[PDB]
RNA sequence: AAUGGAUUAACGAGAUUCCCACUGUCCCUAUCUA
RNA sequence: GCAGUCAAGCGUUCAUAGCGACAUUGCUUUUUGAUUCUUCGAUGUCGGCUCUUCCUAUCAUACCGAAGCAGAAUUCGGUAAGCGUUGGAUUGUUCACCCACUAAUAGGGAACGUGAGCUGGGUUUAGACCGUCGUGAGACAGGUUAGUUUUACCCUACUGAU
């Protein structure tokens, strides 16, 4: 768990993408946001400056995991060639054409089980299961249509937005096979997917994230080497006050 | 540019277009949605009596009887006979994505074609039985 | 509003506050008329200066009555620190004197515009302008004593610590010269003096610490001597309502 | 209260997977990350962190990051060359392939 | 720019002047918006404050729920239908005018956005881009 | 100027009649004026008149003059000329004050659209004054003479500048010309509260209605007044209802 | 914040290094700047400086000591040209102040000739008393003697030297026999055109 | 009166009198001064303007929102044949 | 009355002279001007074939658009490609001074890199770059065989 | 109150207010012909 | 403003024949921020579209000064007119007052700038109605409606041209 801010915005998942085996950042202005990932990840995995369609918002235009990576229609051939040169030859890269272009708001995923937008086509439901190698489920989180913004995942656990019902979590945790908590990030912002990035060993959120808000994120994602998620019951007295 | 063409073909007064209308007829689920819209206050026939070919609401059920028996509505039937001219037809003409183009023409000849004609046959089976 | 009072601009004494507003309507408004003008221009010239000065005193008075924290219905703790420290009677009387002094400026301004519309010459319209400014200066010179009191309660109310009664606090109470200041210095980050004499802290000092992912604030007391139990020093009386009202350990 | 705690219970009551498969799914931490040192802020010997490579030649608005020189080719001799991207008509990225 | 908008905003064609009715693109319940003023605007004799793509305007609602009508509230324009210039060599325009409504911090009121969202608007405002189903 | 002509005709007159709406006199009359009459001009008489009493039933208008008889004499009246009610009575009431003053100016104070300048037209029994259902008729008062002694004066109507008293009953009294409301559709649930179920169904006669947003389109499809493109005009139907509330085409009255 | 914090910062850090040099070199120069402001400040800044500089010499020397004109009729009458074509120069308006009586009830506009306006009607007057030196705000009851004609007695023009009949109910004076006095005679002393106050010395 | 709505002037007073020039070749008013250590180098040049065209360019500009992106822009093309020298002129500084 | 394309009030009653700043009608254009900070992109050579080809295009073409420029012929000399718009019109003489002072902004220091030069015809809505493209796209014609 | 008053369908180159449609009146000016 | 009080000065020499700055007291509708919903006869015509210029008594921006000025913000005060001061809503209306933006919505002058530039909306004929007064012709305390002044080619000024 680490507090980091893009230029003065607490929104991290808009501006950055983080998988188990690679990280993607924007090119905005100065390399202060870029080095704040290398302080935690280092030389081990490639952290790549890129743009998608000449934009900074690359955490919401792409969607991928440690197997594959998906870029939308409007990605130029230079920005597609530039990603392939940087990444090693393990990760699959494929340009996806669809009706809708925001792949970040639409495909929430871990390495293993992904959710999609309900109005997504049957042709790319094939393509997601081919590249990412994951099981695809058509689902809404409490009847919200954008699953990439209001739900974050990893192989450890997942975090959902606090308007989600108690029944809807247990119904949806059967599909994802991970523990889930209705949580808030960046002082009560419901948008929990764009608020933070997370993989199986690191979480990066904004400076507005408070000290009780790090308590749930550290617990439900099991970040330290001595946190089996059972201590979120010992953190109940913090959450009763919050 | 002119006087008459500006009055009807501004960006404000644009009709639907020929591309989407072929998609609405092509399956049996979207036909049953448009024939059975929920009634709306902001629509001319209060959200009933909608023609699918001409994207156009009619005032009264009498105004469908006199609309189908006209040379205006027999354009749009004759207009929607074949392949609906996507972007892919224009790219194939320059020597660019034939196999993307020819496979879609292969599917309209085989699959999407007789599914559309078995939908337009049922509209005349329905709009004569109710009118 | 709640939890803090820093947003009160100032107040000048009556020799300065009269000096500002009457200088304001000389620089802003036009100032040159001639006796050969039309009577409508000369009448509507002095109608402008009476009303504009009249609003000039009220816009300063609306900056006083809006800023001060309205001691009744704040909270029975914030009311009662200000009872011992600021003496509710002198607080409520002086602000109600200005609210009386605000409404009298509106009465003089609405009369001497209304009487001025029948001035038939320059030598008559000039005198209604001067009498309209003089009777406003009478209200200001009479208000000389409550303004100097309100300046000094403005300089002290900004420096009070920010506490919330509904939040979880803890009170540290005991005798003077015991160690309750030195306990506060080691428990949290706060600049509280640790000098070895009896009454060092004369006001409530607050420091913040964190236990189990939360926010705790530690309120220091001045330290007390009970001896008659009914009357007590105002330095010492600040402790008792910090014990009575504040619902925490 | 007993009408408001079920709102708070929506955060506290965690979800359970019900275990719904035969297939086993395990998290993945690459061993280069495990072998890596932890970055220490004040250190006589720490890694450069291109924040600091930026600052020593110009500030933040004037340093120019080469987006190249940081990627993996089979030969680093041609890491700076230029894709033509257009010949006479019909741009290059539609023609290239394997074989 | 102002509050909320991260970065700077380039010059594009001003499509929407004062008193221009435009559609509403979220699921909040408003159908059309009605602009009364444009923030960040200039000041010149006899001009009209004109909006563009990716601006924040103060806008009222003419048709919608009676909880929402008769109160001024900020709004962000996401579609223009006046042709502007992307800096790669193309002009483009949308089918209609559209805008979503938000608080002055720039945070969305609804939960989803129907129809395509402009690219220059999605760069300038992050909270729009979280709720945008379609970009461009 | 609307108060400058009021303080001219209060100072002039001897007996000030005050017209009160028989639909709702207590929300109608004034609040600052009656308190002013006792403090600076105590020798004046300040009588009430309840007009528009054919709009209300028999026992209710007889109940308003009895409750108000404990402070003022409060005549009961109908303001029309060809079939009047109380024509000889208020003439006989003004023969009592002028006999005490053995000229006497009598000004007609009141609330707007309550019928000041139509009672002079049935006292003079000719067309002296301008009458129209829109509120803002006269800018100035005019001397109107009968008996050689009593002089009728009609001030323009006076709205007491209180904030509440309401934000929206200002439409329900005949105060604002209702063409100039920015949104008239929200006031349609207000007139369901005043007007009963049978009275609204005796005039428009269609059916049972629920949820006033539905009731407007029940009327707008029956009137056939609709925008180009098959669209019911929510403004132009709500304007006609809010006029017919003020012009008295629908029966509504506050119970005593 | 967090009660008084500058005076704690004075103790634990000091004012400055040269804070005792600069402050001492202020009033060494202030003997030269008072003579500098008096020769500069052209135009009303040399007026209010000289009014406050002269108020300081008075305040320091105290510590050393410790140890009817004729009113025309062309004024107070205004030509009111009435009608559509403004040619009816008949009507007149009193432009000076007037007591109007308790029960007044204005005459009709077609019938009247002389106009007493609404704003210039002072009912009450400041009644100062020479014996006991107390100014009491008392209402006016009648206008007995008006100079410069007997005509403005009936009208009520209240310029100066007008003897008015003022009640005394709050004072409660005791007469011979002690019944009680309830009214007196007072003479006004200032023109009420210059101010809305009407000052009247009660004649003793 | 006092104009009631202040507004900027229409037109620039610097470029007056607006009149036809003296020749089709515009004269040069002032040159870069002299750095008397430098090699000999010419200070101006003259050629013939001919048309416009468009240019795309990969903008390499630190700090901008178009850093490392492509930008279309319009240039002029001025026909510039080699120019041959025929004379030398010397100037004496006077107090005029 | 008396027109609408004009200044209405040309003066007040004092001074009794039309002042020198009230925008009368007269000559427009053909003034001399000086426009500074124009940036050279490209200095081609006359003997250099393929001037319009950048490092990307690699298509042997000259900067002369098809059918030459409009109201001006072919280029076949040295040229300067400078951005923005020089005051003047076609077939006119310009004079190119150099910078008058050491410029300070970072815009004076950027190393430009051209990626494509347009050479479609300016005499119409031109679509093709080289006359070999037009014969490639249209196919053969009736006057060809 | 036949010095005539209240009411009202139809009609009006009569006087006033608003709503849809519409548009260089306007934002902001440009261009073509006689 | 009136009525006192105090007294450095002034009054041919002068305390007390008599004036009186600088201060201050008399209430001018109620000592506990409740409100005051009070607009009280502007007898008279300029206002606005376009456009230019000028004062400083500065509303913003430059630089200083002083205050419980921790910062953040915000006030008082000086030098300064280079530059900038808006878009709308109700009456012929300026008068009078809101809505929002903005760095700020500063004040004035030039025959209360500007009709042989515009406007005729309103100012002033003859037509007609209602109200008051008159026996009457008619006038008005008054309200409403309808309604003709139309060069420039002259010398100068100014913008351009030999
Ligand atoms: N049915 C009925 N209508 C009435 C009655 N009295 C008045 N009205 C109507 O109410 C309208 C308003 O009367 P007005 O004389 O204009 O009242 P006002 O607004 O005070 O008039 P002004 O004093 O000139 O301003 C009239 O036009 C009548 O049509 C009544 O007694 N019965
Ligand atoms: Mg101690
Ligand atoms: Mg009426």
């Amino acid at each position: 768990a680490t507090r980091t801010q893009f230029e003065n915005s607490n929104e991290i998942g808009v501006f950055s993408k983080l998988t188990n085996t690679y990280c993607l950042v924007a090119v905005g202005g100065s390399e202060n946001f870029y080095s704040a990932f290398e302080a935690e990840l280092g030389d081990a995995i490639p952290i790549v400056h890129t743009t998608i369609a000449g934009t900074r918002i690359i955490g919401r235009m792409t969607a991928g995991n440690r197997r594959g990576l998906l870029v939308p229609t409007q990605t130029t051939d230079q920005e597609l060639q530039h990603l392939r040169n940087s990444l090693p030859d393990s990760v699959k890269i494929q340009r996806v054409e669809e009706r809708l272009s925001a792949l970040g708001n639409v495909i929430c995923c871990n390495d293993y089980v992904a959710l999609v937008h309900p109005d997504i086509d049957r042709e790319t439901e094939e393509l997601i299961s081919d590249v990412l190698g994951v099981e695809v489920f058509r689902q809404t989180i409490s009847g919200n249509i954008l699953v990439g913004s209001y739900c974050s995942l990893s192989n450890q656990g997942g975090l959902v937005h606090p308007q989600t019902s108690v029944q809807d979590q247990e119904e949806l945790s059967s599909l994802l096979q991970v523990p889930l908590v209705a949580g808030t990030v960046n002082r009560g912002s419901s948008v929990v997917g764009a608020g933070m990035v997370v993989n199986d060993y690191l979480a990066v959120t904004g400076l507005d994230t408070t000290a009780p808000e790090l308590s749930v994120i550290e617990s439900i994602f099991r970040l330290q080497d001595a946190q089996p998620e059972s201590i979120s019951g010992n953190l109940r007295d913090t959450l009763i006050e919050t | 540019m002119g006087r008459y063409s500006v009055k009807r073909y501004k960006t404000k007064r644009r009709t639907r277009d020929l591309d989407l209308i072929y998609n609405d007829l092509s399956t049996k689920e979207s036909v049953q949605k448009l024939l059975n819209q929920p009634l709306d206050e902001t629509k001319p026939g209060l959200g009933q009596h909608y023609c699918i070919h001409c994207a156009k609401y009619m005032e009264t059920a009498i105004a469908l009887k006199t609309h189908l028996k006209g040379k205006v509505h027999k354009r749009r039937v004759k207009e929607l006979r074949g392949v609906p001219y996507t972007q892919e037809v224009s790219d194939a003409a320059a020597g660019y994505n034939l196999n993307k183009f020819l496979n879609r023409v292969q599917e309209i000849t085989q699959s999407v074609g007789p599914e559309k004609e078995s939908n337009e046959a049922l509209l005349k089976e329905h709009l004569d039985s109710t009118l | 509003m709640q939890l803090s009072w820093k947003d009160i601009p100032t107040v000048a004494p009556a020799n300065d506050l009269l000096d500002i507003v009457l200088n304001r309507t000389q620089r802003k408004t036009p100032t040159v008329i001639r006796p050969g003008f039309k009577i409508t221009r000369i009448r509507a010239f002095y109608m402008r200066k009476v009303k504009y000065t009249g609003e000039g005193f009220v816009e300063k008075f609306e900056d006083i009555l809006k800023g001060f924290p309205n001691i009744n219905d704040v909270h029975p703790f914030h009311r009662d620190l200000m009872d011992t420290l600021y003496e509710k009677n002198h607080y409520k009387i002086s602000l109600a004197a200005i609210s009386r002094a605000k409404s009298l400026v509106e009465q003089v301004a609405r009369d001497y515009v209304r009487l001025l519309k029948f001035g038939q010459s320059l030598f008559q319209c000039k005198q209604l302008k001067r009498a309209a400014l003089g009777r406003m200066a009478t209200i200001v010179k009479k208000l000389r004593d409550p303004l100097a009191y309100l300046e000094q309660v403005r300089q002290h109310i900004g420096r009070l610590p920010s506490i919330d009664p509904n939040t979880r606090t803890l009170l540290i109470c005991g005798y003077p010269n015991v160690g309750k200041s030195s306990f506060l210095r080691c428990i949290t980050k706060s600049d509280v003096d640790v000098q070895p004499y009896a009454f060092t802290t004369k006001s409530l000092y607050v420091g913040h610490f964190d236990y189990k992912y939360l926010r705790f604030q530690a309120i220091d007391t001045p330290g007390i001597l009970d001896r008659p139990t009914e009357e007590m020093n105002n330095i010492e009386m600040q402790s008792i309502y910090a014990i009575a009202h504040l619902r925490s350990c | 209260s007993q009408s408001r705690i079920n709102n708070v219970l929506n955060k506290i009551h965690v979800a359970q997977p019900q275990a719904r498969d035969d297939v086993k799914r395990t998290p993945f931490i690459p061993e280069s990350v495990k072998n890596l040192k932890k970055y220490d802020p004040e250190d006589p010997n720490r890694r450069k962190l291109a924040r600091d490579i930026e600052a020593e030649n110009g500030g933040a608005g004037v340093f120019n990051v080469n987006l190249k020189d940081k990627y993996l080719l089979e030969d680093d001799e041609w890491k700076n060359d230029i894709m033509p991207e257009i010949l006479d008509g019909k741009n290059v990225y539609d023609f290239l392939d394997p074989e | 720019s102002g509050n909320g908008a991260q970065g700077t905003k380039f010059r594009i064609s001003l499509g929407l002047p004062v008193g221009a009715i435009m559609n509403c693109a979220d699921n909040s319940g408003a159908r059309n918006l009605y602009i009364i003023a444009v923030k960040g605007s200039g000041s010149r004799l006899n001009r009209l404050p004109a909006a563009s793509l990716g601006d924040m305007v103060m806008a009222t609602v003419k048709k919608g729920k009676p909880e929402l009508r008769k109160k001024v509230m900020p709004a962000i324009v996401v579609r223009q239908a006046k042709s502007w210039r992307r800096r790669d060599g193309v002009f483009l325009y949308f089918e209609d005018n559209a805008g979503v409504i938000a608080n002055p911090k720039g945070e969305m009121k609804g939960s989803a956005i129907t129809g395509p969202v402009g690219k220059e608007c999605a760069d300038l405002w992050p909270r729009v881009a979280s709720n945008s189903g379609v970009v461009v | 100027r609307i108060w400058n002509e009021l303080y001219k005709v209060i100072d002039s007159s001897d007996v000030v009649i005050h017209v009160l709406d028989a639909r709702d006199p207590l929300g109608t009359r004034c609040k600052s004026v009656e308190e002013y009459m006792k403090k600076e001009t105590p020798h004046k008489h300040l009588i009430y008149v309840l007009n528009k009493c054919d709009l209300v039933p028999t026992w209710v208008a007889a109940a308003w003059v009895k409750h108000l008889s404990k402070e003022r004499p409060t005549l009961a009246f109908h303001a029309s000329i060809t079939n009047s009610f109380g024509k000889g009575s208020l003439i006989q009431l003004l023969r009592q004050f002028s006999q005490l003053h053995t000229q006497i100016s009598v000004g007609f104070i009141g609330y707007p659209n309550t019928g000041k300048s139509s009672i002079i037209n049935t006292l003079r029994k000719k067309k002296v004054c301008q009458v129209a259902p829109i509120p803002g008729e006269t800018k100035v008062w005019q001397y109107i003479t009968l008996m050689k002694r009593i002089f009728l004066i009609d001030c323009p109507g006076i709205v007491p500048p209180s904030s509440k008293d309401s934000e929206e009953d200002i439409l329900f009294r005949g105060v604002v010309r209702v063409e100039h409301v920015t949104h008239p559709e929200q006031y349609i649930p207000g007139v369901l509260k005043r007007c009963q179920v049978k009275h609204l169904e005796r005039t428009y006669e269609i059916s049972g209605w629920k949820d006033a947003t539905e009731f407007i389109e029940i009327l707008a499809r029956k009137q056939g007044r609709l925008l180009k493109g098959g669209e019911p005009d929510e403004s132009g139907v709500s304007k006609q209802i809010l006029n017919d509330f003020n012009r008295g085409k629908i029966p509504w009255f506050v119970l005593p | 914040p967090q009660n008084d914090y500058i005076e704690r910062h004075i103790k634990q850090h000091g004012k400055r290094l040269d804070h005792e040099e600069r402050k001492r070199k202020r009033e060494a120069r202030e003997s030269h700047k008072i003579s500098e402001r008096a020769q500069k400040l052209t135009g009303w800044k040399g007026k209010q400086f000289a009014k406050k500089r002269y108020a300081e010499k008075v305040s320091m020397r105290k510590k050393i000591k410790a140890h009817v004109r004729g009113i025309s009729e062309e004024e107070m009458f205004k030509v009111i040209k009435t009608g559509k074509s403004r040619s009816k120069s008949w009507k007149r308006m009193i432009t000076k102040h007037t007591f109007v009586g308790e029960g007044f009830t204005r005459r009709p506009v077609k019938m009247e000739r002389i106009i007493r306006p609404s704003a210039l009607r002072q009912k009450k007057a400041n009644v100062t008393h020479p014996e006991l030196g107390v100014t009491v705000f008392l209402p006016i009851l009648a206008v007995k003697k008006n100079p410069q004609s007997p005509m403005y007695t009936q009208l009520g023009v209240l310029t100066k030297g007008t003897i008015i009949e003022v009640n005394v109910s709050e004072l409660g004076m005791v007469t011979a026999g002690g019944k009680v006095v309830w009214g007196k005679y007072a003479q006004v002393t200032n023109e009420p055109d210059r101010d809305g106050c009407v000052n009247a010395v009660l004649l003793v | 009166s006092h104009r009631k709505y202040e507004a900027p002037r229409h037109g620039h007073l610097g470029f007056l009198p607006r009149k036809r020039a003296a020749s089709i070749r515009a004269r040069v008013k002032a040159f870069p001064k002299d750095d008397r250590s430098k090699p000999v180098a010419l200070t101006s040049f003259l050629g013939y303007k001919a048309g416009m065209t468009t240019i795309v360019r990969d903008l390499d500009r630190p700090g901008s929102k178009f850093h490392k992106r492509e930008v279309v822009e319009a240039v002029t093309v001025v026909d510039t044949p080699p120019v041959v020298v025929v004379g030398v002129v010397g100037y004496v500084e006077t107090p005029r | 009355h008396r027109g609408l394309r004009k200044v209405a009030c040309i003066g007040a009653w004092h001074p009794a002279h039309v002042m020198w700043s009230v925008a009368r009608a007269g000559q427009r254009g053909y003034h001399s001007r000086t426009s500074i900070n124009h940036k050279i992109y490209r200095v081609g050579k006359g003997d250099d074939e393929a001037n319009g080809a950048t490092s990307f295009d690699r298509t042997k073409k000259t900067i002369t658009p098809m059918g030459g420029f409009v109201h001006y012929g072919e280029i076949k000399n040295d040229f300067i490609m400078v951005k923005g718009c020089i005051p003047g019109n076609r077939k006119r003489i310009v004079t190119l001074r150099k910078s008058l002072y050491t410029n300070t902004s970072r815009k004076a220091l950027e190393e430009v890199s051209l990626k494509w030069i347009d050479t479609a015809s300016k005499f119409g809505k031109g679509r093709f770059q080289t006359p070999a493209e037009k014969h490639a796209f249209m196919g053969t014609l009736k006057k060809d065989l």
